[PDB]
């Protein structure tokens, strides 16, 4: 495979350039910290709401496919699935609703640093807690949607094959949609001791 | 799009509340010019 | 100020916390979308079975719970105004993969017990009570991951 | 170049006004794509249907001008002293808009052929797929929205 | 008032194997009555977005 | 205490933010290519024993 | 996982093929039907189901067993015609895969009616529709296999199959159409498996290889005991019959191959577990019948599947003849075996 | 969606007004709710006409729904006027209740100074203003919470 | 070489100039070689239709006229002393036309064979094809004027 | 941060904790899960089987057990100011036992699903199929004794 | 830490003593594993030659014995302050032996379910099978011998 | 550390002596693996050739002796202030006998493969397998050749 072999092919050069980094006495040189201190943070923050909004909108889209389609199928001989069902894909765009209070959330402490305390330890964290909060809150939406719609899709089915057995399935769905709150709740916990740039 | 997220808002958020719902339609026999 | 305590040391503490969650919540979802696949192809045959056949979806949960225990462990030891060690970031970095890992593996291996046992115990309804033995098993392994990962957080913290 | 405005700040924010456009395009061509396949496997049984089938290629279509929007507006904040935060802001929203694009295009196609290969048997579902495409297409408007927001913060309070 | 929508009406049902189905119902009805609390507000932010788009 | 003279922390940032786009597009053009077309509906049947 | 990639191009096939597997006639639907007094009965009752007014445009006079089996069939096909219309794809080659053995099937009936001097019209009327190519037809002009493949199925899907057929003598009757037909469902069933194993996503891949491993099964023991009738045939030419692909193989394929009378047959099933009591007692048929109903069904617990398209299909087929036996026993009165209708949905 | 349980509360007497008028929040422009509001006045005037003929399926959904887009272009108009959004314009009816400084130089970052409040609907103070979104998105989060 | 305008700044200009040329023919070429291998599968059995079912294979063609004027607009803004703004913008208006008119293509390639193949069986659905082409076609278009509403900031007020 | 001490050498160490867990936990969810599919396809058919064919499920469990161990012993070792040999000893016994319990599961569940399969049909396989998962089970502990004697040299004469 | 005991020197010592336990671990389950499918294929017509056809779940444990004895050796000479020559021959010695042992049980699976699977039709063949085992089983002893004799160098000679 | 010798100059050496046993025992694993499944295949009807058709795998078993002679000289050539010069000539030694073992292995399972399964049925096939298997044996051999004539070179004249 013509990917694998590019894969392959990083982690041998990226071996072999820490190799001749360590073995010439400059292992060192490979600073990851100095990039995480380097790195704007606003660099970080902006990447963490634009990929929480982002990632979280994949899976909803992702879900609503993989229920829409399903439903669309089953429809065509029991079309009073198509509104019933409908919670369903309520469940995978809730997420995506998620990701975008985040962003709001998140976007308040886009402030503008001064250029004395653009790279503090408050700027700094503030960087890396909307980072990494936004990851978690877009991962954990896109997870909850694919996964929300995947039983979406199956409830779908369910349902066109019997009716008393989606409010069964929409548990599972139940189950699956607070996947993506319990991330919202941690990015908020995250990003909470967080601070606008200053 | 804002006439079918008006919908949505009205079959989820406001009918969740108070829908039960699962109803027997009114479909009297009644006679109607059946096309050919 | 403090060489042992460098201000980059929070992205390694943030990214444990984002592993704990997004693995978990990945482990969680996997387990309760490949159990409900079980479910529902069930219900077409069985719907009686699918009420008794959540436990293998609740199991699930509980390993997007073990990941969010340990990220709200793992945050409430970060902020702006605090000396997170490299190390305490290292500890909440380990502390992340431990447990979403672990909550992987867990909700990896309780959607292939589920959706099998779910779809095989139609016809026999004995094996049901093995499938909560398996399930139980493959659960036990999130929470050493949360174990290993609280344990983790006592000494990075100290 | 000042501390807080490299040279290469506005190299950010032009990937960013090329990245909504690019992404929303890509999504919107997807869903047309899929949902021109559906109509034209359909119609050949039901051209009464091709004119009221289109609506998915007219949402696709729709996510192209949510990133036509963000493009317009970023490049307008796109100046060769601009601060490196305003070109963040401005990448994170073509990064927004362009991915929900992106992912609101993909579900739209996916939809709309289902939705066309159904309706053209089932006309009841057309309603089904019709909301069914206006969650899908919302995505996109969150993306958009969020690339707003972003841009109302890209010039401003910059030094 | 979770245990109060979760218990109340089920319990009045058992001291009046049905008490299963109405405390399965209940049980589902007050998980989907509270995150639909938080899920439906979120959801009515649409009107701002569309509004706003 | 510069990160390095080649691979300063701009040129990084520049260079991881064209990273994550380019896997961006490389995701939604390896998924645009898998658009098949259903013939199937596209052509006449030529069944005498049905269709 | 099978749900998240699955839904891209085939989320509406399934939808749709599951939906007319809830159109599968049930236990208590056969029973009604069962109850029918006349073939009218009958199509009122298969009203009642999905099938609904499929004969509405047959008149009273013109109902006949042979004519409900005619548009049941017809129905099925359309259904599933329609639903490659749908497809795209890998799902495209797996349909045009399932319909490769009806077109091998229909080359049997083309060529064994040409080698009977039997009118070309009726030959082809029989031919299953799902099994038509352009050139089938013209397999009702030549005899030998030679003229056969060099001018008319080199074209056709069927032309990789045709790497053992040629070693026959030029003549051609009907044991050599029989060996002809066997050997081209052996290399279709490889094929087939093999286009499942590397293409054929997962738990779609499981399925449709049980699915194809029960088929070959079933075509082994079926070609051993039709060998048993005749005098005697060289194992080894056996062998090249016996599809590689089932449960069956390679341990009992080979003693099914080596077998020569019933009770061998007997103790090469004897070792594989899943046909145990097939040939202790029962109709064969019935059993096997039995068992790909029960396969199909199995194909059904498992969603984000294509294995569904075929379990659908199979299951169909299944409903068609049962009904036809029922429409039977309705017909010419013979109710005794009325109930022998193999219903698992 | 349903059909109501026998003798329930009925969703379509409250969907009257309050589906036209959530949709009229969600549109919000005097020039796009007018153009809607002429578009269902030109079925409603003529819909014996309409009746009477033959319609397609998405002209037979716009005709029976004529009423409700005559709601829904009439609130929208409403919902402009609060907005004061009028084809993306802002009206000046009435007097603003912010005030500008006294005097500035061309490009000199201006802020207003509250003298008052707008009578109806949103000042057009703030139309053109860099500031402008962040009172939008303040105000529409808000009336979006409260309304639902 | 200034701080402004380094001497790799026309790197990016000349990257852009190349890369709105290359990908607006590559998606060119995938839609007219699709559409033409529809048009020749109908026109066998319907040749009086091909000179109207060559439309797909003209508004692919139309990616490449949006791509050409990007190219020759960003290669007369190219210089050796030219701002690294400048050349940013230039980078992004290249992509922003080479990678929507790539969409496009591919969106009317698909779009184009399907409603040739179609069209052959049900003329009516010539028109839902010219309109699902133009709702294509028109992503292209998008990209091609982010990528001149971008070259009108390259080179102005640059130092 | 000394010579032999530097502050990133924590890091290795804590990378050894999560191997120990990450990596045998893997391996033990792939033996429960192909066990578990075994256990469930045979006991439709024998039920009576089933607390007995649950061995590969306990086998599979036990190698999650031998990486707790050996996290919750590095974890024990580890410390801010912990000599860099002795977080690489540390990442060296979660590689070793994470890695070595990652084969033995899958072995376990390779060798279980197999000998449950067999053993509904010959139940003298059961006790040989004990065996060959006792075998793959080894294969973890000798991971685990490489893992536990890299800690008994992980603080030890350590400066 | 000195020019030529740098303190990175037992990174390569630890990843050795991991390696010659982590790749013969690998080996040996993926020899077992098969191995323990051809005897469960087999025992089900054939119990009787199940406490025989265990040989090759044997002879592929012995490749893990080969790793432990090469991690075990590897890992007592581990050190602090030990050469970079030190490290590098232990991490070529925990290579050798692993990368052999990887090998050889490739080889152990292959021939052992080969030749289960084929001496339950011949038993003839069950000596064969040994043999060309014993052949598959000296590629890991190799591997073995030039571990064992590069940790004699390891620490000898050193400074 | 001097010029010429630097600390790291014994790694080369060391992965050569591990890549000499490593690819050599991967060839001769490969070999011994497909021709024992050939032996096992043909033996079954053919037990009499058995010990005749071991040929293949005592030819790849060769393969992995020439890895060991070139593993057990580059080891005995190793040292701590070994030249730069000498390291990179025990890794192209290695590298050299490694992977002419592995081509001429997986050559010769092939070829060994194919004619055992072919010489149950003409035994006059026997010599040409052995004729091909001796073409493909030759592979290896001129690897450790080039690998010993580079070791003629490690340490001689080498400051
Ligand atoms: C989706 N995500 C999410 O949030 O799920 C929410 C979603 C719902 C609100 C819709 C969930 N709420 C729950 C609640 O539990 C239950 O109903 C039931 C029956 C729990 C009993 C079960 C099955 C126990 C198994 O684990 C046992 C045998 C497994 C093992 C290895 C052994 C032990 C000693 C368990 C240790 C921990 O596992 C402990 C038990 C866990 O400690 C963290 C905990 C107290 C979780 C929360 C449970 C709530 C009450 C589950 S899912
Ligand atoms: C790679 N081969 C290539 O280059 O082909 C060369 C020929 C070579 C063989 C020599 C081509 N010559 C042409 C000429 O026009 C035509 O035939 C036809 C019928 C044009 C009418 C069409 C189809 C119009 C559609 O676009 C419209 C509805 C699409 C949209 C989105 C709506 C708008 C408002 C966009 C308009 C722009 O698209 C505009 C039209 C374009 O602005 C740059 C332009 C003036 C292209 C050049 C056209 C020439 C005259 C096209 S292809
Ligand atoms: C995936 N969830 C999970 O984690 O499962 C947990 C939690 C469950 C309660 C849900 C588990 N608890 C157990 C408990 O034991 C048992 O049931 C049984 C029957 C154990 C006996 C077995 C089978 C022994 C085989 O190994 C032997 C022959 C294999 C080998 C190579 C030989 C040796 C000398 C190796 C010995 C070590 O193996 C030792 C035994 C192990 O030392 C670390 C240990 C003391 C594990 C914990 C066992 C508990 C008591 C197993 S699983
Ligand atoms: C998969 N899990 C795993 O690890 O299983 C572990 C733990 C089990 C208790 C569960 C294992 N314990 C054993 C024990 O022995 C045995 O049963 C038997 C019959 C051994 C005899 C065999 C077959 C010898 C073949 O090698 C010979 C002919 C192969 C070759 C090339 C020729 C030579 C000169 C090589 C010799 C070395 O190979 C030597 C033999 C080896 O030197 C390190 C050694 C003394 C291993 C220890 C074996 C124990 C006693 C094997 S497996
Ligand atoms: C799995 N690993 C492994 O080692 O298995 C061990 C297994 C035991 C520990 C159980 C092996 N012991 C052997 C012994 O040989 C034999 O039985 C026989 C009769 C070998 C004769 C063969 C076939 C010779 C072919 O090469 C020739 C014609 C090919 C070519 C191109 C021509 C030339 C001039 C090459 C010559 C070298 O090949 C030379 C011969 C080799 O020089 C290094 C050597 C002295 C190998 C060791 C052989 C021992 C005695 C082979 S395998």
């Amino acid at each position: 495979s013509f990917s694998h072999f590019l894969y392959y092919l990083v982690l041998i050069v990226v071996i072999v350039y820490g190799l001749y980094k360590l073995f010439t006495g400059h292992g060192s040189d490979i600073n990851f910290g100095k990039f995480l201190l380097r790195t704007s943070p606003y660099m970080w923050a902006n990447l963490g709401i634009a990929l929480c909004v982002g990632l979280s909108v994949v899976g909803a889209a992702w879900g609503i496919f993989i229920t829409g389609s399903s439903m669309i199928g089953a429809g065509v001989r029991a079309p009073r699935i198509t509104t019933k069902n409908l919670i369903s894909i309520i469940f995978c765009e809730v997420v995506a609703i998620y990701g975008l209070i985040i962003a709001i959330v998140f976007s308040s402490k886009l402030t503008v640093a001064t250029a004395e305390n653009m790279y503090s330890k408050s700027n700094l964290y503030t960087g890396y807690s909307l980072f990494w909060a936004g990851i978690t809150v877009g991962a954990s939406n896109l997870i909850c949607g694919i996964a929300v719609g995947i039983t979406g899709a199956t409830a779908a089915i369910s349902d066109a094959a019997d009716s008393a057995l989606f409010v069964k399935i929409l548990v599972i769905e139940i189950f699956g949609s607070i996947l993506g709150l319990l991330g919202l709740i941690v990015g908020l916990l995250m990003a909470g001791k967080a601070s606008e740039f200053q | 799009s804002a006439m079918l997220h008006s919908l949505r808002l009205h079959w989820v958020e406001s009918m969740s509340k108070f829908f039960v719902g699962e109803g027997l339609p009114y479909e009297p026999f009644a006679f109607e010019y059946k096309d050919m | 100020s403090n060489i042992y305590a460098p201000l980059y040391a929070p992205f390694f503490g943030f990214a444990g916390c984002a592993a704990a969650m997004v693995l978990s919540c990945l482990g969680a979802a996997i387990g309760t979308a490949k159990s409900g696949i079980g479910i529902a192809g069930i219900g077409t045959f069985k719907p009686e079975l699918i009420m008794k056949s959540l436990i293998p979806v609740v199991m699930s949960g509980i390993l997007a719970i073990y990941g969010l225990v340990v990220a709200v462990l793992i945050a409430g030891n970060l902020s702006p105004t605090e000396d997170y060690t490299l190390f305490n970031g290292f500890m909440h970095l380990s502390c992340g993969l431990c447990v979403g890992f672990a909550c992987l593996s867990s909700g990896y291996a309780i959607g292939m017990v589920g959706d099998v046992g779910v779809r095989k115990y139609m016809h026999q309804p004995r094996l049901f009570v093995g499938i909560v033995l398996i399930l139980i098993f493959s659960e036990v392994l999130g929470l050493y991951g949360m174990i290993v990962a609280l344990i983790l957080n006592t000494r990075g913290s100290e | 170049m000042t501390e807080l405005c490299p040279v290469y700040a506005p190299f950010f924010g032009a990937i960013g006004c090329a990245s909504a456009i690019i992404f929303t395009s890509l999504g919107a061509a997807y869903g047309t794509a899929k949902s021109g396949v559906g109509i034209c496997a359909t119609c050949v049984l039901r051209p009464d249907l091709l004119f009221k089938n289109i609506v998915p290629v007219i949402m696709a279509g729709i996510i192209a001008i949510y990133g036509l929007v963000v493009s317009v507006l970023v490049c307008y904040s796109l100046g060769q002293k601009q601060a490196l935060y305003t070109g963040f802001i401005q990448l994170g929203a073509g990064l927004s808009v362009g991915l929900s694009g992106l992912a609101a295009g993909f579900a739209i196609g996916i939809v709309g052929d289902a939705g066309v290969r159904g309706s053209s048997q089932q006309p009841r579902l057309f309603v089904g797929m019709i909301l069914i495409l206006i969650f899908a297409e919302v995505l996109g408007l969150y993306g958009l929205i969020v690339a707003l927001l972003l841009n109302s913060r890209a010039t401003q309070d910059v030094v | 008032c979770i245990p109060w929508l979760l218990l109340v009406k089920p319990l009045h049902f058992k001291f009046t194997e049905d008490f299963g189905d109405i405390m399965i119902h209940q049980v589902i009805h007050t998980i989907e009555f509270c995150l639909n609390c938080v899920s439906h507000t979120a959801s009515y932010l649409r009107l701002w977005a569309l509004s706003l788009a | 205490d510069i990160l390095s003279s080649i691979w300063t922390e701009g040129l990084l940032m520049c260079l991881i933010v064209s990273a994550l786009l380019l896997f961006i597009l490389i995701v939604a053009l390896s998924w645009i290519s898998n658009l098949d077309i259903t013939y199937g509906a596209l052509e006449k049947s030529t069944n005498p024993i049905k269709k | 996982m099978e749900g998240v990639y699955f839904n891209i191009d085939n989320g509406f096939i399934e939808g749709v093929v599951r939906g007319y597997r809830n159109g599968l006639l049930s236990n208590n639907q056969y029973i009604n039907l069962t109850q029918c007094d006349t073939l009218e009965d009958l199509k009122l009752q298969l009203s009642s189901t999905d099938y609904g007014n499929f004969l509405s445009s047959v008149s009273s006079e013109s109902l006949t067993t042979s004519l409900i089996q005619e548009y049941a069939s017809s129905k099925l096909y359309h259904e599933f015609n329609y639903i490659r219309d749908q497809s795209s794809g890998s799902t495209r080659k797996f349909m045009d895969y399932i319909t490769y053995g009806y077109m091998i099937d229909n080359v049997a009936l083309m060529i064994t009616g040409t080698i009977h001097d039997r009118d070309k019209g009726e030959i082809l009327q029989r031919c299953h529709p799902l099994g038509w190519f352009d050139t089938l037809p013209t397999l009702s002009v030549a005899t030998d296999l030679e003229s056969l493949y060099e001018t008319v199925l080199v074209d056709t899907p069927l032309a990789p199959y045709f790497k053992n057929c040629f070693d026959t003598a030029e003549e051609l009757d009907d044991m050599n159409i029989e060996i002809i037909r066997n050997k081209l469902y052996k290399a279709y069933l490889e094929d087939f498996y093999n286009f499942v194993t590397e293409e054929i996503p997962e738990p779609a891949k499981e399925c449709m290889q049980t699915l194809l491993g029960f088929e070959a099964d079933r075509r082994s023991i079926n070609i051993a005991l039709n060998s048993l009738q005749s005098s005697d045939i060289d194992p080894d030419l056996k062998s090249d019959l016996l599809p590689n692909i089932g449960k069956l193989y390679p341990l009992a394929t080979f003693h099914l191959a080596q077998a020569q009378d019933f009770e061998g047959v007997r103790a090469a099933l004897a070792n594989v577990y899943e046909y145990r009591g097939f040939l202790e007692t029962g109709n064969l048929e019935d059993h096997f019948y039995q068992l790909e109903m029960e396969l199909c069904r199995d194909a059904f617990t498992q969603q984000f599947a294509i294995s569904t398209v075929w379990a659908w299909m199979k299951s169909k087929e299944q409903e068609v003849r049962n009904i036809t036996w029922i429409a039977e026993c309705i017909a010419q009165n013979q109710r005794e075996r009325i109930n022998n209708y193999i219903s698992v949905y | 969606y349903g059909i109501a349980q026998y003798r329930e509360i009925n969703a379509g007497l409250p969907t009257i007004v309050t589906f036209p008028f959530m949709f009229a929040i969600m549109f919000g422009d005097m020039g796009h709710g007018f153009l809607m509001t002429l578009a269902a006045l030109s079925l409603v005037l003529n819909e014996k006409k309409i009746n009477k003929m033959k319609r397609g399926e998405i002209f037979d959904m716009a005709f029976t729904g004529r009423y409700i887009i005559l709601l829904m272009g009439v609130f929208s108009m409403y919902t402009g006027f609060l907005y004061n959004d009028i084809f993306s314009k802002t009206m000046t009816i009435f007097k603003s209740g912010w005030k500008w400084p006294d005097h500035w130089k061309k490009g000199e970052s201006i802020t207003a100074t509250s003298v008052g409040t707008y009578p109806i609907g949103l000042d057009w103070a703030w139309h053109g203003t860099e500031n402008a979104l962040l009172f939008s998105n303040s105000y529409k989060m808000k009336l979006s919470i409260l309304m639902g």
